[PDB]
């Protein structure tokens, strides 16, 4: 009911981002969904004097009809001043399984400082560009915008004090709008539990982490092996040297010597069976030397591997992965490479999210207008990561298939 | 007296840390002296302007050309910034057909509207007395002045705000609304149509805001911004096309930016040529010369420029539909229409700046723009006619290592189809020779050598003059593919030339690389495969090329 003194970063401006075309559906849901929102207070219609713009589009999220609007706050968020600190809970990846539950509604109570409200301004385009478009700026706390839940810290701890209180071994995280709680217990008694703190915060999503965890990396065992076998073989160890130390292939390149057909069976020496063994065993052992830093970018690499199948890796320094992972869920995307890819992207922001607490740079395997053209389409998350474009197939794809 | 709505002020401010404008007044003539004094005489009594005392240390310049003019670009650059709505305007093909239309044009629009009181201050400007033997007249502004930053911007959300009742009060027609201008449109019948539109200047005139009392002063067909509007149709303003036997590179781009104007509706037309020209630009005075391909080309151009061409309006009953064609040389057209031989649009997609391409990429890029286009025009996505076989759209997409995708659409058969012109094998080839390749050039020299040794004691090295690395990497599996029969397994170490050929190009800006897919159609079976090189790897003849 006290509105917090909020500013920008020193010699930086409100933000002043375009926005991007909307199809006619979005468009009436959006001016149904903020005519209703102005009737509440929760916006208010604004003047030309405000020259700041943050884009606008809606989604639909899972299991609903009911269209939802999200605004990306991606440039304010990057220009908001940075608020200050809670050590991120490493317990939450540890946990048997986390549900994430959406505590966005309750931003709508707490007043948004006056001085600060013409940064949050957005627009409602118009088709053709037949009238100028419908002009918001908000009043209370906007789901997406960082401040948000930095400011209802304070609250969310007095709202969340008893069911702490109560239940010491359930791990309760906030990310925007977004509450992740972790624990221990049997499915049945988890979803009750959740329906708990549900009408817990009423009156005021199954994930399992222990199912994920790092991938190593893994060589054929073929009793007759070709050419290209061991080939592909050499190449992939090759490969793993940059990552790991002891990696030696002169004994199964020396198998290659002479111009053979690809296709011909060649067996292994001792030395060879040897030197694979070996290899075997220092891929066995984790990776030299890899430790997280706070203050560094997380940086994630996404590999389509066709026929749904998705590899990713999370790191900061190249060769020294945080996290590796296969996402090869088939859902109602079987025609759409686009989709796979972007509910990929969903999937391992929210992994980041569970484990450092923050957001990874994609770096993804699609040509910057067709993403563009169509990531809003299938996205159904409140917060969005920044992305960049890989134009030059990789080699490694299949080193991580 | 009837009491006019008051209309409430833009609160404006300058931008932080500058101050109003202070520039000296020009000196003028005694007759500009007297014309501009009878002027802002007559303004005042309006009461646009007012007379100011000497403590205002604020002054524009003005000048006479009788009407005034006052220079407020220094204020313009002090001044705040506005939120523009006008980026982009209405596109005639994504007007729904009415049959009655009204425009309408408020008259004195900028001094209809009252300036924020505050800031009137910062608008101030001196009238140079005869012989300047008498203090400058002092004025400032009352009312959005013309050729101020803020005033369309102020301008515009005051009508939008007066307008939303009467607009919600009446479904049944749709206003548009464009800087000075606003356009209606109905169903209804003439005289309800009529009606409704003395009601509406009524409503506008309620706050002090004036319109064509006369039978409107245009009406059908209408010509705004390069487009002509009639009642059932669209098109664009005649072309003017200017002959010289001595080009310059600002009358290419004139040339160039007309013939797209035309594009939108006139079909086929084609740019690539002229815009070639426009590389080592910055230098407006030139004069280029024309090839064969350029001059058949703009021959062409005034061959589908000699007949008028109209577009239809929307009719949002009716499905959406966007043909393309492939025209060659990276070039593309589109048709955008509902019923077939009525194009609501056209237009044309050129390939991006690569090194590599093909075909399939390049149809993908167009139903892109044809796709955000279309959302822009017509809130929605069109149904897509292509020149490309499901199969081969599977194939592609299925194999291809980005992800990539296509909005509903449907194979149309009108030659040249797009096709995937080669497919390498995903597994060795049995039965098929094995071609060790390699390359090597001299950095120094830049002499080198490109060949390959096989399984069966085929072997090749062929000495090159004026080569790089990548040169005679590419040139050696280039042999590979000369020497070889239908069926082949190919062995590099080259990442290089494996990148570019994972890339899946039809066509190359390299000659080498356009030989080596030239080398690829004709083959039936391809598999590449690549090794590690100076890894020992015996067949891997590095060796062979480094002597
Ligand atoms: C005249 C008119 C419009 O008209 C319309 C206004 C509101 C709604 C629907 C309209 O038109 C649907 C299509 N159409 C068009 C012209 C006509 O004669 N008949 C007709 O059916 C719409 C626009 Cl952007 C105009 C922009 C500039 C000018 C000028 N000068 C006039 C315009």
């Amino acid at each position: 009911i006290e509105t917090v003194p909020v500013k920008l970063k020193p010699g930086m401006d409100g933000p002043k981002v375009k926005q991007w075309p909307l199809t006619e559906e979005k468009i009436k849901a959006l001016v149904e969904i903020c005519t209703e929102m102005e009737k509440e207070g929760k916006i208010s219609k604004i003047g030309p004097e405000n020259p700041y713009n943050t884009p606008v589009f809606a989604i639909k999220k899972k299991d609903s009809t009911k269209w939802r609007k999200l605004v990306d706050f991606r440039e304010l968020n990057k220009r908001t001043q940075d608020f200050w600190g809670i050590p991120h809970p490493a317990g939450l990846k540890k946990k048997k399984s986390v549900t994430v539950l959406d505590v966005g509604d309750a931003y709508f109570s707490v007043p948004l400082d006056e001085d600060f409200r013409k940064y949050t301004a957005f627009t409602i385009p118009s088709i053709n560009n037949e009238t100028p478009g419908i002009r918001y700026q908000y009043n209370v706390l906007p789901q997406g915008w960082k401040g948000s839940p930095a400011i209802f810290q304070s609250s969310m701890t007095k709202i969340l004090e008893p069911f702490k209180k109560q239940n010491p071994d359930i791990v309760i995280y906030q990310y925007m709008d977004d509450l992740y709680v972790g624990s221990d217990l049997e499915i049945g008694q988890h979803r009750t539990k959740i329906e708990e703190l549900r009408q817990h915060l009423l009156r005021w999503y199954e994930l399992h982490p222990d199912k994920w965890t790092v991938q190593p990396i893994v060589l054929p065992e073929k009793d007759s092996w070709t050419v290209n076998d061991i080939q592909k073989l050499v190449g992939k160890l090759n490969w793993a040297s940059q990552i790991y130390p002891g990696i030696k292939v002169r004994q199964l390149s020396k198998l290659l010597r002479g111009t053979k057909a690809l296709t011909e069976v060649i067996p292994l020496t001792e030395e060879a069976e040897l030197e694979l063994a070996e290899n075997r065993e220092i891929l066995k052992e984790p990776v030299h030397g890899v430790y997280y830093d706070p203050s560094k970018d997380l940086i994630a690499e996404i590999q389509k591997q066709g026929q749904g199948q998705w590899t990713y890796q999370i790191y900061q320094e190249p060769f020294k992965n945080l996290k590796t992972g296969k996402y090869a869920r088939m859902r109602g995307a079987h025609t759409n490479d686009v989709k796979q890819l972007t509910e990929a992207v969903q999937k391992i922001t929210t992994e980041s999210i569970v484990i450092w607490g923050k957001t990874p740079k994609f770096k993804l395997p699609i040509q910057k207008e067709t993403w563009e053209t169509w990531w809003t389409e299938y996205w159904q998350a409140t917060w969005i990561p920044e992305w960049e474009f890989v134009n030059t197939p990789p080699l490694v794809k299949l080193w991580y298939q | 007296m009837v009491p006019i709505s008051p209309i409430e002020t833009v609160p404006v401010k300058l931008k932080p840390g500058m101050d109003g404008p202070k520039v000296k007044q020009w000196p003028l003539t005694e007759e500009k002296i007297k014309a501009l004094v009878e002027i802002c005489t007559e303004m005042e009594k309006e009461g646009k302007i007012s007379k100011i005392g000497p403590e205002n240390p604020y002054n524009t310049p003005v000048f006479a050309i009788w009407r005034k003019l006052v220079d407020f670009r220094e204020l313009n650059k002090r001044t705040q910034d506005f939120w523009e709505v006008q980026l982009g305007i209405p596109h005639p093909a994504g007007l729904k057909k009415k049959k009655s239309v009204t425009v309408l044009d408020v008259g004195d629009a900028y001094f209809s509207v009252p300036l924020d009181e505050d800031f009137r201050k910062y608008t101030a400007f001196t009238i140079p007395s005869i012989n300047n033997e008498t203090p400058g007249i002092r004025y400032q502004y009352n009312v959005l002045p013309q050729g101020w930053k803020g005033s369309p911007a102020i301008f515009q959300s005051s009508m939008t705000k007066i307008l939303e009742p009467f607009a919600a009060q009446n479904p049944d027609i749709v206003i548009c609304q464009y800087m000075d201008d606003l356009y209606v449109g109905s169903d209804l019948e003439i005289g309800q149509h009529r009606t409704k539109i003395e009601e509406l200047r009524q409503h506008l005139l309620r706050w002090g805001l004036t319109t064509p009392d006369k039978k409107h002063q245009k009406e059908p067909p209408f010509l705004w911004m390069g487009y002509e509007l009639h009642p059932d149709k669209w098109t664009v303003q005649p072309i003017v096309l200017p002959e010289k036997d001595s080009w310059t590179v600002n009358d290419i781009q004139k040339l160039v930016g007309k013939l797209n104007w035309a594009s939108q509706i006139y079909p086929g037309i084609k740019v690539r040529q002229l815009s070639k020209l426009l590389r080592g630009t910055k230098a407006l005075t030139e004069v280029i010369p024309l090839t064969e391909e350029a001059e058949l080309e703009l021959a062409e151009n005034r061959e589908i420029l000699k007949e008028p061409v109209h577009g239809v309006y929307y009719d949002p009953s009716k499905d959406l539909i966007a043909e393309i064609q492939k025209q060659g040389q990276g070039q593309w057209t589109y048709q955008i229409y509902q019923e077939p031989f009525k194009n609501l649009k056209t237009g044309k997609y050129a390939r991006m700046r690569g090194a590599h391409t093909n075909d399939v990429k390049q149809l993908t890029e167009a139903v892109q723009k044809i796709t955000t286009e279309s959302i822009v025009i017509w809130g929605k996505t069109p149904k897509f006619k292509l020149p490309i076989q499901k199969e081969t759209w599977e194939t592609w997409w299925t194999e291809y290592w980005q992800a990539t995708w296509i909005p509903e659409w449907e194979f149309v058969n009108t030659p040249p189809l797009v096709k995937l012109w080669y497919q390498l094998e995903k597994e060795p080839i049995v039965g098929a020779e094995t071609f060790y390749v390699d390359g090597a050039a001299n950095r120094e020299t830049k002499l080198g050598k490109a060949g390959y040794v096989t399984n069966k004691g085929r072997q090749k090295v062929v000495p090159l003059t004026n080569t790089t690395n990548q040169k005679t990497e590419l040139q050696a599996i280039y042999l590979a593919l000369q020497d070889s029969g239908l069926e082949v397994n190919i062995v590099t170490d080259s990442q290089y030339a494996l990148g570019i050929i994972q890339a899946q190009p039809d066509k190359s800006e390299s000659e080498l690389v356009n030989q080596i897919i030239e080398q690829l159609i004709k083959k039936e079976k391809v598999y590449l495969a690549w090794v590690p090189a100076h890894k020992g790897i015996g067949g891997n003849e590095q060796v062979d090329k480094l002597v």
